[PDB]
DNA sequence: GACCCTTCGGGAGGTGCATCCCGGTCTCGCTTGGCCTCC
DNA sequence: GGAGGCCAAGATCTCAAT
């Protein structure tokens, strides 16, 4: 509840990108930076604070906050890329000072690193490199740039962890249009399938925490678009 | 409960790399990029992490001690807990996936699960990349080039008895022939690459089972080889890393930070200052870092950060500053409640 | 212890000669049975 | 005598390069 004008974010992306299969929305950044600031866990207290600074469309019942659409230079576009994650079980690890293995013969039984419980997890995922990362919504400026800026958010999946989707150089700059849920009848974010939005079909929630709730049949727009970074200053 | 935000920068005091398995091609050995060859690298935060990570397990091995036969208390299973987060044997708790704040019982008795932590349970600790402030702050180090120790130093030969030099005879011998029929297999396989592009649809696979059975040969080649399988002379490849005195923005955060937990980070990188490397190389001295974090925390009610401290990594010492870290650092140190089995 | 009067110019190079060589790695991210000793 | 533990075996092949 304030004045809200729709604005456009765009950030210089660090790191690749890993998508959930969805494409990231800023409301669920949003959502993850005033968790932060908000110590609570909460959804329902996060979710009051972030209708402060988000819109909020009762209508179709999701914020108005635009999925992720990678912004591609001439220099640079959207790029393949995979996320590596690897257990590096060093000899400190496995030592006698950490922990005492089950002996036999005074010998110790080695750690099955090949398979088991015990393996060295060489876990891999896709992931997407472009030059910027873009989202449009429509809300509170000043607040949006300080959470972007300060808290601990990132662009995809499981940043806290992996440090995916990093990004800096966070450049807010008004629009003219409200371009965060609907643009030529297509949908820009994960929206009820009776909207009459056209996009692919697909099962999530409509409001963050979007791992946590019963799971509608919505209609959210493609995971990866790309747009050329002098098209999306234009405003 | 607050969140305490590690805003710094990390300035490495020597080249500072990490090997990446999708970065390294065949060509040569890069850093991770977000991007194409022209992109700025970055160091990787899994690498930070995993360092944080066993610097924090450390902290609990000498916390806990050892028992009185001088074992650790902790077997395989509570050690893949702590360092992995795995759980081999099915004896973790499975919380329930509708809740988020679960777990509340084991955060409470762990601190290093609920930092960082385990399969079923979110950790509340996040540590970023390390990105580059400059423009040219990476360079390809390492290199150099291993030679044979009697080639070099002349004097060395005096030791060797008559029989030892006849073997190192061979041994040159061997590897220069060895040398010259690799260079003739590997300069046929080039030939086949170079018209396998050429090449039409069906001559696209007879073209890789000579080239594959190529390569066979190599190993069956290095295979006949009696005094030594790998030549001992051979130009060692560089790796790129971070020059020295890089400076490098790191970010860090604590998600809802009891003072207990965060405790046990600062301790954690007040014993990760003991030995400051993060990558690997270490037998050219690479990793060493010195750095510097402003902790900041969120002004209860507003989005206005509030400062908290300072923590400053120098290999002169470890400098915190701010009454609020070393509460945190002596309510971990005085809890008595803590169970990490 | 009062003050003149401060120069002209000549003339600037040429040569050789530019090397040879090594020698380019090994792992690994899975599961299961066969078999060796052990408690 | 399971019971721990090791070791060898199992299909065919992966193009991107300042």
């Amino acid at each position: 509840m304030l004045n809200f004008k729709p604005y456009r974010v765009i950030m210089s992306s660090l790191t690749p990108v890993v998508i959930s299969g969805i494409a990231p929305s800023l409301d669920g950044i949003l959502y993850e930076a005033l968790s932060q600031a908000i110590p609570s866990n909460e959804p329902g207290v996060v979710l009051a604070r972030l209708k402060e600074i988000l819109l909020f469309n009762d209508e179709l019942g999701v914020f108005h906050a635009s999925s992720l659409r990678f912004g591609i230079t001439p220099e640079q576009g959207i790029g393949a890329t995979t996320s590596m994650r690897c257990d590096y079980l060093s000899p400190e690890k496995l030592s006698t000072a950490m922990f005492s293995p089950r002996t036999r013969r005074g010998l110790f039984t080695r750690v099955l690193l090949t398979g088991g419980p015990t393996k060295r997890r060489m876990t891999t995922r896709p992931a997407y490199s472009a030059p910027y990362l873009t989202f449009d919504f429509v809300g509170s400026s000043e607040a949006v740039e300080i959470l972007l800026n300060h808290a601990h958010v990132g662009v995809g999946y499981d940043y806290f962890s992996a440090a995916n989707g990093e990004f800096n150089n966070v450049t807010i700059l008004p629009l003219d249009i409200d371009t965060s849920i609907s643009n030529e009848g297509m949908a820009l974010r994960p929206v009820p399938v009776n909207s009459g939005l056209n996009g692919i079909k697909g099962v999530s929630p409509l409001i963050p925490p979007y791992f946590v709730g019963e799971k509608l049949n919505i209609v959210h727009p493609a995971p990866v678009r790309t747009q050329l970074i002098s098209s999306l200053l234009r405003g | 409960m607050r969140t305490l935000n590690f805003n710094g920068k990390i300035s490495t005091l020597e080249p500072l790399t990490v090997t990446v398995k999708n970065a390294v091609s065949t060509s040569g050995h890069r850093l991770p990029r977000n991007g194409g060859f022209n992109a700025a690298p970055y160091f990787p935060g899994t690498s930070i992490r995993g360092t944080l990570r066993h610097a924090a397990h450390k902290v609990i091995v000498d916390r806990v001690g050892l028992n009185a036969d001088g074992k650790s208390p902790f077997d395989l299973a509570e050690h893949f807990m702590l360092a992995q987060g795995v759980d081999i044997n099915g004896e973790a708790e499975t919380f329930a996936p509708g809740e988020i704040n679960a777990g509340a019982e084991l955060r409470s008795k762990n601190p290093l699960i609920s930092l960082f932590g385990r399969w079923g349970l979110s950790g509340k600790v996040g540590i970023g990349n390390a990105i580059p402030d400059g423009d040219n702050q990476w360079g390809m180090f390492g290199g150099g080039a291993r030679s044979i120790m009697f080639q070099r130093d002349e004097s060395l030969m005096e030791f060797l008895e008559t029989d030892q030099v006849d073997r190192l005879e061979r041994l040159l011998e061997e590897q220069a022939e060895a040398s010259v029929d690799i260079s003739q297999i590997k300069t046929e396989q080039d030939a086949l690459k170079k018209a396998m592009k050429s090449a039409d649809k069906d001559t696209k696979a007879e073209l890789q089972i000579k080239v594959r059975e190529l390569d066979e040969k190599i190993q069956a080649r290095k295979d006949q080889k009696q005094e030594s399988r790998e030549s001992i002379r051979r130009p060692i490849d560089p790796y790129e890393a971070f020059i020295t005195g890089a400076e490098l923005s790191h970010r860090m955060s604590i998600k809802n930070a009891t003072d207990e937990e965060a405790g046990l980070f600062i301790s954690a990188l007040i014993r990760f200052a003991a030995e400051p490397r993060f990558g690997g190389h270490a037998n050219h001295n690479c990793g060493l870092v010195e750095a510097h974090w402003t902790v900041t925390t969120w002004k209860p009610g507003e989005l206005v950060p509030v400062t908290l401290g300072e923590i400053v990594i120098t290999p002169n010492g470890v400098e915190i500053t701010g009454d609020e870290l070393f509460a945190m650092v002596k309510a971990f140190n005085e809890n008595q409640s803590f169970d990490f089995t």
